[PDB]
């Protein structure tokens, strides 16, 4: 006859060892360092920080190394680590006007006060595989202009001064924190922005692309994309006054969106907002576009695309949840499958009878 | 008969690691005069897969493919099609394909080059399968 | 045994395409294709240049019996790899002479209303482009009017004047004489003077 | 003991306290899905995070923890969860349902009847029984609130009309305390009757969906059905090939490509109990 | 020649569901009403004869041209310029997101109108002719009542003065006064503009006042045909007798 | 007054140099090699191969290095390179039955012929950030079992032999190639599978997750997930007989999906299929789930979710297109913006009047 | 000359031939979007791939190439495209519209009138003018096929009713050869009249959307409008601050945060031509 044996634990251990060996790869090659990943794979690090929820470059690079480059797994690792960390303080609201700029562009005006700073970007590069990277090379010597940073007013402040757009006013409303309470639909714009920042880059990019193609269009222009170092300050209870704890490299995107004609005020442009850690800006642009799409209830817009369906967009945006639930099908399901089979086998017999 | 043997040795050469094949060929010190008919060209092989593994065909991307053709002094044409982008490996494979069609080289290289390469690959596969099978989940044993 | 294609396939194809584009975008304008010294007899220089410039494995080519020759077929297969079909209805490019019939002409694919580009292009070899019945062309590509008198079969003349196939359906006609080429797309309004 | 460097049961005291309040609210409102601020666990969402959180919030040093997946203690994920709990709590573990104080289960209720002071914690993918009828929470929350379960009855009626039977074979909806329609987790219909008037506390955790719900001991749990189409549990023409039981839920094991198969108890502990008794 | 000739037309979803072997003729300036028990295939026949449903059998000629032998573009042009189609559900022949003025003016612009002011004026005039106020021109039909929506779909399909208008229960949801106002309008258009109408209705009074000829359908089969007065006052088929007796 | 000056070219060159320097990062750290990325970041390489369209590990790793770890940019680099490569041959249809397995699992049966081979996987790992990776470590010594590979029949072949599922039959239909002709909607299943394989992992994962949550559900079970080495063979014209050109590491996923009851045949399970390069399997699972969702027209299913909307899913699936079009908003748009402004300023002046 | 290692113009001969056939079909069917098997370019989709492909397919050694974006030759993307074409073709380049044989443009038609034998190639994001009304191609293809443009007229009527004006300011739809409604690319309404009866061939390339369409020389291009709301081009109260032209399309340059701005010609070549003439 047959006897049951124990195989689960040793199979798990062997699978983990196989995965670890594959992660290490050929031992003749030196092992990758987290510092190298942080410096040279910086855009993957940016995505992992933004979606995992921690703006720590070293931790994101460590997650990428541990995940064998899998962005989804690295993001989940970072989020799981976040769960284990005590919250020591809440930052004072970020002031992007104080950003030390690495890159500042505007698509709405040819030239603006402070100028079109391209900065480090792949924009306008010819995407031809550079095989010289197969061997060690020499970094280029950077050209140096004047060291001063020109006044860079937000382009939306220039639009609002003309009455073409509305200033984003602060009413003192307490932001919703979906990390402490589960989202409740319909969600406030603060909750929506928080979720979108954590959302999958590809999903939101596809939704924004659909909006550009008529599936809930909002006539977007890149009013300004700002990347740079923004100082973080906290008001500790031990002192009672603001202390600057450091600076974070972040990218801010502001989108002008189709004008509206309210009954009691002059017609004006609408807007969307995106904010991400690091330099990767397409996530911020997609965030702004989907934010504007989800603003439909405020503007009484008739939804014409899934990007405007708040529950559908947000419930499936977090790739932690989505990847986990899709991968869970790999778990043993033979009890449930036996139930489905038990029924199907009876339906076959009855149909044949 | 002969076509199956040629297919076998071409597959062995294609699956061989370029380094080991080059080392083995250098050790054999084969003196052959050949003309390159087609220079080693790196391109794409379009991958056809099947729905459900057995059904209708669909295009599952592409893979890099390198091909080379040589001609020996006696008019024997050697060919190679190998995944990847190693032009020198493709040229060596085509040269060996041409040589193996000659009586004075077939049995010699079948025993000194093709068999030792296939055996080494089989050993690598067996070792990897031994490593992998440790992850098999044991449930029931017949008593 | 096979005929020779362009000496400089890239540059020659580019130049021939530019001449054909000039002819098609400006209907009735005669353009000369000088890149090919001799055509694939009985195909003329212009017809051979057009086929070499446009024909490939994705474009079935039908040759009429007067112009269908073993040497021509092998040369086309070798240089373009264009499939050769025996029926005009299966042809992306149709090559005929003055002996074309009303049946072959109407068998040519005219495209569909949703895919008007899925039709055929007819390369008609004419005796001359000057000595025929006077024709007045008006429409896209023509400022006010153009006068051309190609020697045309009656079925081709009837297709151009009456346009039985409503726009966007219809064939685009290419008249070839030696190295000279004239083009009349389906849009051109053709009147008999 | 716990010697892993984490807090006992890996949860911070605030998260434990919030989950405990949610558990009490769920007990006071049987069948109702209580939202809770679930945190991301070392296991991916959809791999038992809700059950892990519930166990961590309830578990103590003196508890004996039993973890089963598909009814088996040796299942991969059950092994992973049990090892995690051993690492971060050091509690005693058992494969015997009788000796367990806490049972965390995925898709099976043990064959051995549960007793007083036992808590069984279910892992739930979809806490909303009406989700597959109405995917949107904005509607199902109100359907729960206004006790509008007409969409489920229509679904069952249409399933009978189309097939002659109710298509749902697992995660079969059950009315709790006569009011709340509840998803019992993806346990088979075979196990649903065990829920009725059970002497053990039943806790249900959906970590990804951020819901917790519970059934107190000795609570009425009635599977939705019709008088002429009464609730019928799965049945097999063969007994277990190892212990010979005809009363256990059976898993089909395929032995070869030729179609030879054997049916064996999914509840491995019950299988061992029967086999030893001979 | 008849304006619309139908010969052996048939379209059945299942035995007894739809219509089969239906033939008739329609000349300009006359109305052909159709009556029958609910589910008799009147709507299916109306859709088939209005180029909205390809028949399984038979033929339809319009001005000596087979209706379904022409290209889809020609049929679309006919339904866009010179053919009105009033649907049983008013919203089917309306654009929800487009105002009433836009709904009426789409048909005008399709006919070549390119003056915004004249289009708006004509839309206002027709809104008033069908008893809807002019100030609702900019309002969407979703904010209108069922009768208002039906009277908007009549105005939309009569603004272009089409030659042939197909209707399915046009009077449904309309009060008696606006019903008679809409019957008088149709009579005026028919006598003046020589408009042809094919109307499906259950209110025999509307057919008597409007329909020049009448058809009776039962189980998808045309049982009775001829003049409206003769059919209503001197019915032959038992179902026609029952229907006339049921008159309140 | 003002005079125009030339600044575009030098700004572009300086921006590219800045990006290249940032990619190199701190020079004290050794430059990353493509071999290291291929070996140790293998899952990112897998995604880049699958979406970029070339199953060349070295090229994908090179693109990742060149892209500073940006998966979208690396994928586009690989696709652009693909454009420059001549097509030398079309492979004979892949035979996954001949796969040399690294991993073979089935969720529908507890144990199957050939067994549950977990292989190298992160499944069942505790996602705790491993800080030992911050320093160099030693790879574990792998346990060794018997070297033989057990017969592994496809689980769907076991289901079809019982009549529970239908064999996927080959009618000889010529596959559609969307790389040669633009997709035409509705697309054939071959075209749909080809597009999905190239589609964004996050977008398809979100769509599949939505289907699991009731937005067009198909009751999925992971009938079998197979990863391993599959031989590629071509029939060259120079020889006329099949030649084996090598092996490719690929992952195949087969999903059982909700049974149907056709009028004239016994009720049976439906199915979905996914196939990817490398080991990353969640892409294959999402591909199978979305394939089943897009099978709705074949089964006459009433769409209940966007995942079943073929045009919406496919037109926005390719992240090359989506990322390009979202990022294009960064391009100067001041001519178009001036047009929108010219109108708004008038509609502001006509409202105030 | 070309010394980059790629084929002349970077396109393989098969792709060039397919695009050439598409161009001829588009010329024979003015206004119709001809699908073509577009390939991925070294530039991202949405950054001018269609125009790059068209230029590569038409360009020759003897052509003089002019590349402008927003009307300026020095614009970033225009510089990138021109440098790519110089690298892979070696053709002569010019900033003067008069001296150009091939003009690849993004969002502007040059102020200088075009002449015979000139080809102007437009870069098109959305080749379908009805897309923003009907996002689905399955419907717009049939709308084109059956000349059902009623949705555009209604859109214009509703825009007038809501605002008193037509909201569309750029990419303004135009009827071509009296039949096909066409998107002229995101050029402003200012440039649309230049399209009518032009003596130069106009080619439109949407690489991402895989469409090519064309307008032959001397073809009727009529912007959709109403008699009482005639097509009116953009207007400014100021002339160009550099050359003083009142007839050129103007771009607004913001000089400071205080709101000081100057309007200058977008067509930089025309601006230079006017300034030199004084
Ligand atoms: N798609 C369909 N499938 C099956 N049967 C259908 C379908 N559409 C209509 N039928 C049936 O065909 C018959 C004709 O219906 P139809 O709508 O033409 O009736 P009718 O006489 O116009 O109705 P009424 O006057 O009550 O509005 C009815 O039995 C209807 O149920
Ligand atoms: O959301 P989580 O993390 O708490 O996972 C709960 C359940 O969701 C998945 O689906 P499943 O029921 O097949 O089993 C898995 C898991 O136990
Ligand atoms: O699809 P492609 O790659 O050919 O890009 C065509 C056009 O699409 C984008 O939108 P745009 O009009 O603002 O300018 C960009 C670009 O020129
Ligand atoms: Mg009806
Ligand atoms: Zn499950
Ligand atoms: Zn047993
Ligand atoms: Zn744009
Ligand atoms: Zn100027």
């Amino acid at each position: 006859m047959y006897v049951a044996v124990k195989g689960g634990e040793k199979a798990i251990d062997a699978a983990h060892a196989l995965q670890e060996s594959r992660r290490r790869g050929d031992t003749d090659l030196p092992e990758l360092s987290v510092a190298q990943i942080e410096q040279q794979l910086n855009l993957a690090v940016d995505r992992v920080m933004t979606e995992g929820g921690i703006a720590d470059r070293e931790l994101a690079a460590l997650a990428l190394k541990q995940a064998s480059g899998d962005n989804v797994e690295a993001i989940f690792l970072l989020r799981a680590y976040r769960t284990t960390l005590a919250k020591l303080a809440v930052s004072e609201p970020l002031d992007t006007t104080g950003m030390r700029l690495e890159r500042r562009i505007s698509a709405v005006y040819k030239d603006i006060p402070g100028g079109q700073l391209l900065g480090p970007t792949y924009d306008y590069t010819h995407r031809l595989l550079d095989f010289t990277l197969l061997a060690n090379g020499e970094a280029p010597t950077l050209t140096t202009a004047d060291s001063e940073q020109q006044p860079s007013p937000h382009v939306f402040s220039l639009l609002a001064r003309q009455g073409l757009a509305k200033f984003e006013e602060d009413s003192g409303a307490q932001p919703d924190d979906i990390t402490r309470t589960p989202p409740v639909y319909p969600c406030s714009r603060s909750s929506r922005l928080q979720q979108l920042m954590r959302g999958d880059e590809g999903y939101l990019l596809a939704l924004a692309y659909s909006t550009q193609r008529g599936y809930g269009r909002n006539h977007p222009f890149a009013g300004e994309i700002r990347s740079g170092y923004i100082d973080v300050s906290i008001v500790p209870e031990e002192l009672g006054f603001a202390v600057n704890v450091g600076e974070l490299l972040m990218t801010e995107c502001e989108m002008v969106n189709g004008f509206i004609d309210p009954p009691d005020e002059p017609p004006h442009f609408t807007r969307g907002y995106g904010l991400v850690f690091g330099m990767s800006e397409r996530k911020a642009m997609a965030m702004a576009l989907v934010d504007r799409a989800l603003q439909a209830p405020e503007y009484g817009e008739h939804a014409t695309g899934p990007a405007q369906d708040e529950e559908f967009v947000l419930a499936h945006a977090d790739n932690v949840e989505a990847a986990g639930f899709v991968s869970h099908l790999k778990l043993p399901h033979y009890v449930d499958f036996q139930a489905e089979l038990e029924l199907l086998k009876r339906l076959q017999q009855e149909k044949n009878h | 008969a002969d076509t199956a043997t040629r297919q076998h040795w071409m597959s062995v050469l294609a699956h061989s690691q370029p380094a080991e094949l080059a080392a083995r060929l250098n050790a054999l010190n084969i003196t052959a005069d050949y003309e390159v008919i087609r220079a080693a060209e790196t391109g794409l092989v379009q991958i056809q897969a099947r729905m459900g593994g057995t059904g209708e065909r669909f295009f599952a991307g592409d893979a890099t493919l390198t091909r080379a053709a040589v001609r020996l002094t006696d008019g024997t044409l050697g060919y190679s099609w190998v995944l990847g982008r190693d032009k020198q490996h493709a040229e060596r494979c085509a040269l060996i394909d041409a040589l193996m069609q000659q009586s004075r080289h077939f049995q010699n290289l079948s025993e000194t080059l093709i068999a030792p390469l296939d055996a080494d690959r089989m050993a690598r596969i067996a070792a990897r399968q031994a490593e992998v099978n440790a992850s098999r989940v044991d449930f029931f044993t017949m008593v | 045994t096979l005929e020779t294609a362009f000496m400089l396939p890239v540059q020659d194809a580019q130049h021939s395409f530019r001449r054909l584009l000039k002819a098609m975008s400006e209907p009735g304008v005669i353009v000369a294709l000088h890149q090919l010294k001799r055509g694939w007899q009985p195909l003329n220089i212009a017809t051979t240049s057009v086929l070499l410039t446009l024909a490939d494995n994705d474009t079935p080519v039908w040759l009429s019996t007067p112009l269908n020759n073993d040497i021509v077929n092998q040369s086309l297969r070798f240089h373009t790899n264009a499939p050769l079909v025996s029926q005009p209805e299966q042809a992306t490019f149709a090559v005929t002479d003055e002996a074309i019939s009303s049946e072959q002409l109407n068998a040519l694919s005219t495209g569909t209303a949703v895919a008007p580009e899925a039709g055929a292009t007819l390369i008609l070899q004419v005796a001359s482009l000057s000595g025929g019945r006077m024709l007045r062309l008006t429409g896209a590509g023509i400022a006010e009017e153009r006068m051309i008198a190609p020697q045309l079969p009656e079925c081709i003349l009837h297709e151009l004047t009456e346009r039985p196939h409503p726009f966007p359906l219809g064939i685009d006609l290419i008249l070839t004489c030696g190295e000279r080429l004239l083009a009349i797309p389906r849009t051109t309004h053709v009147e008999v003077c | 003991a716990n010697l892993s460097g984490y807090n006992f049961a890996y949860l911070d005291e605030q998260t434990k306290r919030m989950i405990r309040r949610a558990i009490l609210k769920a007990v006071a409102i049987p069948g109702y899905q209580v939202p809770f601020g679930g945190r991301e666990m070392p296991m991916p969402y959809g791999w038992g995070t809700g059950g892990i959180q519930l166990t961590a919030s309830v578990i103590g040093e003196s508890d004996v923890l039993k973890v089963i997946d598909q009814g088996a203690d040796d299942t991969t994920n059950a092994v992973s969860i049990r090892n995690f709990f051993k690492r971060v709590t050091g509690v005693n573990t058992t494969e015997r349902t009788d000796d367990a104080t806490l049972i965390q289960t995925r898709h099976r209720i043990p064959e051995t009847p549960l007793t007083e002071d036992q808590i069984i914690i279910f892992q739930v993918p979809i806490p909303e029984p009406l989700r597959f009828i109405e995917p949107r929470e904005t509607e199902t929350r109100t359907m729960h609130a206004l006790e509008e379960y007409g969409v489920m009855q229509v679904k069952l009626y249409e399933d009978i009309a189309r097939f002659g039977h109710i298509a749902t074979t697992y995660a079969y909806p059950v009315k709790v305390n006569g009011r709340y329609v509840m998803d019992p987790s993806p346990i088979p219909k075979f196990d649903n009757p065990k829920m009725d008037m059970m002497p053990a506390l039943q806790l249900f955790g959906a970590g990804r969906e951020k819901r917790i719900y519970a059934v107190p001991p000795f609570t009425r749990v009635e599977s939705l059905d019709f008088d002429d189409h009464p609730f019928t549990v799965q049945q097999w023409d063969e007994p277990c090939a190892i212990c010979g039981s005809t009363h256990s839920y059976l898993d089909e094991v395929v032995l070869d490509d030729a179609g030879n198969r054997m049916f064996v108890c999914s509840d491995t502990d019950y299988c061992r109990q029967q086999s030893e008794a001979k | 020649q008849p304006l619309l000739s139908v010969n052996n037309l048939t379209h059945l979803y299942a035995p007894g569901k739809g219509f089969s072997d239906v033939s008739f003729d329609l000349w300009p300036g006359e109305v052909l009403g159709i009556v029958g028990e609910s589910g008799s295939g009147k709507t299916t026949l109306l859709k088939s004869i209005s180029a909205r449903l390809t028949p399984q059998q038979g033929e339809i000629h319009y001005e000596n041209r087979s209706l379904y032998a022409m290209s889809e573009a020609d049929r679309r042009r006919l339904l866009r310029t010179e053919w009105g189609v009033v649907h049983q559900h008013p919203l089917d022949g309306l654009r929800r997101q487009v105002s009433a003025g836009g709904n009426i003016g789409e048909r005008l612009m399709a006919t070549g109108a390119r003056h915004y002011g004249d289009i708006r004026a004509t839309a206002q005039k027709w809104l008033e002719e069908v008893e809807i106020p002019a100030n609702r021109i900019d309002d969407l039909p979703t904010t209108f009542s069922g009768g208002m929506q039906q009277r908007l779909q009549i105005a939309r399909n009569l603004v272009t003065h089409p030659k042939l208008v197909f209707m399915d229960e046009p009077t449904g949801g309309l009060d008696v006064s606006v019903q008679a106002r809409l019957l008088d309008l149709l009579r005026g258009l028919v006598v003046e503009l020589n408009l042809a109408v094919v109307i499906v209705t259950h209110d025999l009074g509307v057919a008597r006042l409007l329909a020049d000829r009448l058809l009776v359908m039962k189980q998808g089969q045309v049982v009775e045909s001829g003049l409206t007065d003769r059919v209503l006052d001197d019915p032959h088929h038992p179902y026609t007798q029952l229907l006339v007796s049921s008159v309140l």
